[PDB]
């Protein structure tokens, strides 16, 4: 037999996270920008959730990068913006959502390179 | 919003399980101090138990309450059966953590953490 | 001297020439004892018994919204109107145009590389200036 | 390529003037107290601030609120904008109201007293894009820069 | 070569040396600072330039498959030598 | 600040406190707590030791990798002191001994050595200097230990005028020679006391309080050049204190009166031991000395430490002195001691 | 304790800001002529409730909702601020 | 039979497909999906209400006889509203065959305990509760099994950090092991490894 529970989903007290890392963090929900060094677009398909960067310092012995932020490497993947937002809400994280950036559709034409009277005529091939 | 319950049909039934757990913990503190040979008093132990229940007083979902109670009973059983060691019982008191002042200026002086 | 954070070391709001507000993100933390710039002013206000009413980045951005609500509309270009009224008021007082020709501060590439404090401290920007002047 | 300026000439500690008049490292507690003492002793037009070019809005409003609370209104920027008429009352008076992407829809552009190539290189690139693809006509009042 | 700072601490081939006032040099008191003495930048300079009769020479570091990936070096500029990007050996085109 | 000593982190084991501290006498009761608290927050600790390296092993787990550094030193070799302090920003002197030995007398460990450490530290540019004296230090004291503390405390304040001098009462803790000393009197049956302990008053202080006071003195600019007195929250009659010790340990308490000359004679009896004397004539004197009241000096509350009552920590020290029958007895089972209001 | 600054927030297209849009269209020029040295910052933003903010000496601010006000009501809300100073 | 390519086995593919729809015909009340992979593994995806009826049928039916529970585990997929996928891997000795039964649940919905069907499931469900926080109803003895006593959180969830939140050391002052907030001398270095070029067109999702 089912029951009715109309309140919002809030699992912050049964996830075991320290309170500091719930209420002081800022999740960013975004689709990663394409790496401009490459033309492939396969890494701009899914939504990502990451957290705000915190202090890294140099280890006195070696000079390694030390951190005290347990969430420094936490990155989650979501199919849609709604999935990511819903996950952030139930875990108690404040968040910013950045709208997906899709490349504009362009009008390409090989013929324009040899225009009779336009500036698109190319001086070299 | 029709969901399968865990134990409690509504908050009224859940708060009954909460009170039952609180009694069990409250009676158990005197044995825990004695058995684990802790250097704290029964008053401190019961104040700590009270502080643990209080942090969750704002919940209104019966399913969440049920899971908190389930974990509370698991925690109590670990203590009663001396599966926990003294180090585990004392981790609730964070005796080695230095104070971390919680006012804007104090944090500003020490670092970038909000 | 109060050491503040550079644009790479804070989540801070900037408005471009369109009026489009955008925010940076913390890439690294400020060096040494440097601190987030708005926190320095908030900390000073408390020491001087004049505490500003915002303790977090979210709250100070609420304060921004109370002064200009477009400053929290990130990535949005907010239209502005009433050019007619601005032109009407621009006629009330007449001022003389000087005879000096319009000469921009930067006329060639060598003037482009060092314009702010960061680029002036850049050793790479110094290499570029040397390259285009020798 | 200017990011390498972020590893040089950095301010890393608060400084105050010592008894010989030279800047010396000090704590945040000491530095802010010397500032607060002066701020508590001045009012109105005796306190002013100047914001530089790379200043974020959060610091700008925090500084304004602090100076207003000593009844100061001399919050200035280094970059001038004429205050005659509407001044800064109307955003349209000091904005690029056509927006950057709008350059692609213009058929004429008049540049007055500017060198967009170096002042806004990406904006100038947008103009050349429209010059190339939409046969935009461009005229300039000012020095004949390339 | 391995120099010493005005404090006496040896300077590594990467130019590292604790400065006068860096507490971290206490770790060497009663012990020593490990510093390799054979600086590879000086050793590779000792090698003589090799004279070849072709515009393009190949290098694999020597030893066949015990060397580095084989690369081809252009020797058209006379103002300088071609340098192997892996092993640093230098080549020049004779007249 | 030199870039290498700007604090970083969240005050934990892998953080950077900015403190570079040479701790002389780190291998004793007070040393292990001071070194523990420095290493907790990622300080660099230099530990010059006279002892065998086996006896410093308990200090090794106290700091992250590279943060505890050990050197050899000799209290009479001024060069060895220079090597240990020349890189530090603060020097802490915990050196001391409760008995004289063939090689070192109270003047050596409480005057000559503290003076030499302070002198080398000053010449080396060391900025902070914390020196532990004693609450009951007095040039007129009947104890050579307390007379040398008064002299050494004067010489330290002259060599290093900006030193912080801390004057603790008798310190109680797990490895103390205080509560443990009284509890160990049980092997002789009755508990001798001069005038049955009704003429003496003590104000003992918890070890952790002294430790936290030392650590705050390092970080507190106001602490430079000052002299503090670290005392517990309560004053007790020596008779009531020892009675409480035997109650907490559940051992039979059979106090009897012993006059001063008799107690002194036995003190010499135990001084014959070439090892660590169980008691001495000097030790008997200090235990029966009244703890001075010094309202003019700042105290633990001035450094932010809230003194810990003996009633809350006695079981922690004295539980191991019970038999199997009474091991599990809880803290509240024993009624406290009358505190001199 | 005088008046230091006025800010008017409104939407460019919502019907709730129509009265504020009319006031700026018809009366802002004359209002500015009477107070040349008074900053009157108009800041439009999409889908905001119109409000009139007034800043007084020492950073005291009060705000008045202008939602659904007519142009005449906007003139009174501003007249009360420019006169009933505080 | 190209030497570097794994050979297909269509006979096994056919047999498992036929049995897949056999199970779907018999338990339509609970079966939501049946699929056979290109390397011949059969999966039955069911409604969580069907855990006991479906597992009982596969164990006891004369044409199934999946007597052995090889493995019981969970997978966390945060993008799903029911983020936890519960996976039963069963073995049939009689028919020398394997089958996978999958269902789902969220953080707050109990799953019926399968100990009545397979006594092997006891510890597997304790592990799932410990590492994922999925509650199993009517478990004779549900409690942590792998994590430390008093451990907070469920480490195998995708939003639990790799190094956790606390670490242990020995403290001389309190003379015991203590737990403190985690600090790393060297932070784990996240690598971004995925190539921006698609690898497998056969699996491309529609845009
Ligand atoms: N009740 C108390 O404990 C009180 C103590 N104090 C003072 O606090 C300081 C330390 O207290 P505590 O730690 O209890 O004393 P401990 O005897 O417990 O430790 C003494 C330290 O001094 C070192 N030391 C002793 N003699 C020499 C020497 N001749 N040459 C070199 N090092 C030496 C010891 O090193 P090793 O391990 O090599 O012997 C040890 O590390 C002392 O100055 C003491 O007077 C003050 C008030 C009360
Ligand atoms: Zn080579």
């Amino acid at each position: 037999q089912l029951i009715t529970v109309d309140e919002k989903l809030d699992i912050t007290t049964i996830t075991g996270v320290p309170e500091e890392h719930i209420k002081t963090r800022k999740a960013r929900i975004f689709v990663p920008a394409r790496n401009n060094m490459q033309s492939g677009v396969n890494n701009t398909k899914k939504w990502k959730m990451e957290f705000d960067t915190r202090e890294r310092w140099e280890n006195p012995l070696m000079g390694w990068a030390s951190t005290a932020d347990p969430l420094s490497n936490l990155v989650l993947t979501f199919s849609t913006k709604e999935d990511a937002v819903a996950f952030a809400e139930k875990n108690g994280w404040s968040y910013d959502v950045e709208e997906r950036k899709v490349p504009k559709p362009k009008s390409k034409s090989y013929g324009a390179n040899f225009s009779w009277n336009k500036r698109t005529r190319v001086s070299t091939k | 919003t029709s969901v399968k319950p865990i134990f409690s049909r509504d908050m009224n039934e859940a708060k009954r399980r909460v009170r039952e757990l609180y009694r069990a913990w409250y009676r158990e503190v005197p044995n825990t101090v004695h058995l684990f040979q802790l250097d704290i008093s029964v008053k401190q132990g019961r104040d700590k138990v009270r502080e643990m229940f209080k942090k969750n007083a704002h919940i209104t979902d019966p399913r969440v309450v049920d899971l908190l109670v389930i974990k509370g009973k698991m925690e109590l059983e670990e203590t009663i059966k001396v599966w926990k060691q003294r180090t585990h019982v004392m981790r609730f008191f964070h005796e080695t953590e230095a104070p971390r002042p919680k006012d804007f200026l104090s944090k500003f002086y020490v670092g970038h953490d909000p | 001297i109060l050491p503040g954070a550079a644009y790479t070391e804070k989540s801070a709001t900037y408005v471009n020439t369109e009026g489009r507000a955008q925010q940076t993100k913390v890439a690294v933390t400020p060096p040494g004892l440097a601190r987030e710039d708005w926190k320095i002013i908030r900390a000073l206000s408390e020491i001087a018994g004049m505490t500003l009413p915002y303790d977090t980045l979210d709250q100070v951005r609420n304060r921004l919204e109370e002064v200009s609500p477009n400053l929290v509309r990130y990535d949005d270009v907010e239209g502005a109107n009433y050019f007619q009224q601005a032109s009407e008021l621009s006629k009330l007082v007449n001022q003389q145009l000087l005879a000096d020709p319009l000469v921009p501060p930067q006329l060639t590439i060598k003037d482009f590389y060092m314009t702010d404090s960061i680029s002036r401290a850049s050793q790479t920007m110094a290499k570029c200036v040397k390259a285009v002047t020798e | 390529f200017a990011y390498d300026g972020l590893k040089r000439q950095r301010l890393t500690e608060p400084m105050v003037r010592n008894e010989k008049g030279l800047l010396t490292h000090t704590t945040w507690e000491d530095a802010l107290s010397r500032v607060a003492g002066m701020l508590q002793s001045f009012q109105g037009n005796d306190v002013a601030a100047i914001a530089g070019g790379l200043v974020d809005a959060e610091a700008l409003i925090a500084l304004k609120d602090l100076l207003n609370r000593v009844d100061s209104d001399t919050l200035c920027t280094e970059e001038v904008f004429p205050t005659a008429g509407a001044g800064t009352d109307l955003r349209s008076n000091y904005l690029l109201n056509t927006t950057i992407a709008g350059v692609e829809e213009a058929d004429v552009v008049l540049l007055v007293g500017t060198n967009p190539r170096f002042e806004a290189p990406l904006f100038n690139a947008r103009i050349r894009k429209s010059w190339l693809h939409n046969d935009l006509k461009v005229a300039l009042i000012g020095s004949p820069v390339d | 070569g391995v120099r010493t700072s005005p404090t006496g601490e040896k300077v590594t081939h990467t130019g590292q040396v604790y400065d006068d006032g860096d507490y971290r040099k206490v770790r060497f008191v009663g012990r020593q600072k490990e510093v390799n003495e054979n600086f590879a930048i000086d050793l590779i300079a000792e090698q003589p330039v090799s004279q070849v009769g072709s515009r393009v020479i190949s290098c694999d570091g020597g030893g066949g498959a015990l060397g580095h990936p084989r690369v081809y070096i252009n020797l058209d500029k006379e103002t300088k030598t071609g340098t192997c990007g892996y092993c640093g050996l230098q080549f020049r085109q004779q007249h | 600040l030199h870039h290498a000593v700007i604090p970083h982190g969240k005050g934990g084991r892998s953080s950077v406190s900015g403190i570079v501290a040479t701790v002389f006498g780190a291998t004793g009761f007070l040393g292990r707590y001071v070194v523990n608290h420095l290493g907790r927050m990622g300080s660099q600790v230099i530990v010059p030791h006279r002892c065998e390296p086996y006896d410093t092993m308990h200090l090794r787990p106290m700091g992250d990798l590279g943060q505890i550094i050990f050197m050899d030193w000799n209290g009479r070799d001024k060069d060895s002191i220079r090597r240990a302090v020349e890189h530090s920003s603060v020097v802490i002197n915990l050196v001391g001994r409760e008995w004289e030995t063939q090689n070192f007398d109270f003047e050596d460990v409480f005057v000559k050595i503290p003076q030499a450490i302070a002198q080398v530290s000053k010449e080396a540019g060391v900025e902070k200097f914390i020196h532990i004296s004693h609450l009951n230090a007095d040039i007129k004291s009947s104890s050579k230990y307390l007379r040398s503390k008064a002299v050494g405390e004067k010489e330290v304040r002259e060599t290093f005028p900006e030193a912080t001098i801390i004057k603790p009462a008798e310190i109680f803790g797990r490895e103390d020679r205080f509560l443990n000393y009284f509890a160990n009197i049980r092997w002789f049956g009755g508990v001798p006391l001069i005038s049955l302990g009704k003429k003496t008053v003590k104000q003992p202080v918890y070890i952790v309080d002294v430790t936290k006071g030392i650590i705050n003195a390092i970080k507190d600019p106001d602490a430079r050049g000052k002299t503090f007195a670290f005392v517990g929250p309560s004053r007790y009659l020596l008779f009531d204190l020892v009675q409480y010790v035997f109650a907490v340990a559940h051992r039979p308490f059979l106090p009897y009166p012993l006059p001063h000359f008799a107690y002194r004679w036995i003190g010499r009896l135990f001084e014959i031991s070439p090892f660590e004397p169980w008691t001495t004539r000097d030790k008997v004197e200090r235990i029966h000395t009244t703890d001075k009241i010094l309202p003019h000096l700042p105290g633990l509350e001035d450094l932010g430490v809230e003194a810990t009552p003996l009633e809350l920590k006695a079981i922690e020290v004295l539980r191991r002195h019970r038999t199997y029958r009474w091991l599990s007895s809880e803290i509240e089972d024993v009624q406290p001691a009358k505190t001199i209001p | 304790l005088g008046l230091r600054e006025i800010r008017i927030h409104l939407c460019q297209r919502s019907p709730g800001s129509q009265g504020v849009r009319d006031f700026i269209e018809k009366r802002y020029v004359e209002l500015k002529k009477a107070n040349p040295d008074l900053p009157i910052l108009i800041r439009e933003c999409s889908d905001v409730q119109p409000k009139l903010w007034a800043r007084y000496a020492f950073g005291q601010e009060k705000n008045v909702s202008l939602n659904n006000f007519s142009a005449d009501q906007v003139t009174r809300a501003l007249e009360n601020v420019l006169s009933s100073k505080a | 039979t190209r030497p570097t390519v794994r050979p297909r086995n269509d006979v096994a593919h056919k047999q498992l497909s036929a049995f897949g729809e056999y199970v779907a015909e018999i338990l339509p009340k609970y079966v939501q999906q049946v699929q056979v992979s290109c390397f011949n593994e059969l999966e039955i995806c069911i409604h969580p209400d069907g855990v006991i009826p479906v597992l009982t049928f596969l164990r006891d039916h004369s044409n199934a006889q999946f007597k052995s529970l090889a493995d019981l585990t969970a997978v966390d997929i945060p993008t799903r509203q029911n983020r936890f996928e519960i996976v039963y891997n069963l073995l049939s000795l009689r028919f020398n065959s394997r089958i996978r039964v999958k269902t789902y649940t969220d953080e707050l919905t109990p799953i019926e305990s399968s100990v009545p069907v397979y006594k092997a499931a006891n510890w597997y469900e304790r592990e799932i509760w410990d590492m994922f926080g999925v509650f199993f109803a009517n478990h004779p003895d549900l409690r942590r099994i792998l994590t430390d006593y008093g451990f907070e959180g469920h480490p195998f969830r995708k939003d639990f950090p790799l190094s956790g939140y606390v670490e242990l050391r020995y403290d001389d002052e309190v003379k015991r092991v203590v737990a403190e907030p985690v600090e790393l001398a060297q932070e784990f270095r996240k690598f971004d490894l995925n190539s921006p070029w698609e690898a497998f067109p056969a699996y491309r999702q529609p845009p």
